[PDB]
């Protein structure tokens, strides 16, 4: 799986 | 819902010209309006622009993708109903259960984007409750978007403009039909203000700064 360029706030 | 950007630009010009953070006593709380809360906004998004495009989730749990070829595929919150928008803007309504073989590739991509967002990302404004008839409203799609060193700008088909600031996670949702602005602050507090009332009562330097930035962003959307 290739990670995206950018994304919104990730879960914690 | 086309000529809405120019209305938003005029509304922003009006509020910014009034210098709202420069009042004798700013009474921002008096500019609040709960009746102006937006029905739709982008709760999650993923940038895969190098090869596929931008995936996003709306607050109603519907997912969409704006592909690199400038086409859009939207999956309704039921997980079967689909909406496909061509570059010209022509809409087509289909289902996953009975989909044309022509969309197999784009549907597969949307399902990957949907699964990524579900597994990895936090839902913005998750605490907000929907009103009595909001579910019948026309589901908007992402018209256009762009990134800056400070924010992501999202322009919806219903005329609304969303600005998500990277550094402090603050967000603006501008609705031109209601001439209102929703601000989600650092403490994740969700407040909606009438723009004509921010002119009347003023606001904090924080919000006033975001509104000046918003005017620059709307100008960029209109020039594009």
């Amino acid at each position: 799986a290739t990670p995206p360029t950018l994304s919104s706030t990730v879960l914690i | 819902v086309d000529c809405h950007l120019s209305d938003m630009l005029q509304q922003l010009h009006s509020v910014n010209a009034s210098k709202p953070s420069e009042r004798g006593l700013v009474r921002q709380e008096e500019a609040e309006d709960p009746a102006c809360i937006p029905i739709f906004w982008v709760s999650k998004w993923v940038d895969y622009s190098d090869k596929y495009g931008l995936g996003y989730q709306l607050c109603d749990n519907s997912v969409g993708v704006l592909f690199n070829d400038s086409t859009r595929l939207i999956l309704y919150n039921d997980g079967d109903s689909l909406q496909y928008i061509e570059r010209d803007g022509t809409e087509s309504y289909l289902t996953v259960s009975s989909h044309p073989n022509s969309l197999m590739k784009k549907i597969t991509l949307l399902k990957y984007f949907r699964n990524y967002m579900s597994e990895h990302l936090l839902k913005a404004g998750a605490n907000i409750t929907p009103r009595e008839g909001d579910e019948l409203a026309r589901l908007p799609y992402l018209r256009t978007w762009f990134r800056t060193r400070s924010a992501i700008i999202l322009h919806l088909s219903n005329g609304s403009v969303q600005i998500n600031f990277f550094q402090d996670h603050t967000k603006l949702i501008l609705c031109p039909l209601m001439a209102a602005v929703t601000y989600i602050d650092e403490k994740r507090d969700f407040r909606t203000y009438r723009l004509s009332l921010l002119e009347e009562y003023g606001c904090c330097k924080e919000l006033a700064s975001r509104l000046r930035y918003a005017r620059t962003m709307v100008d960029k959307l209109l020039s594009s």
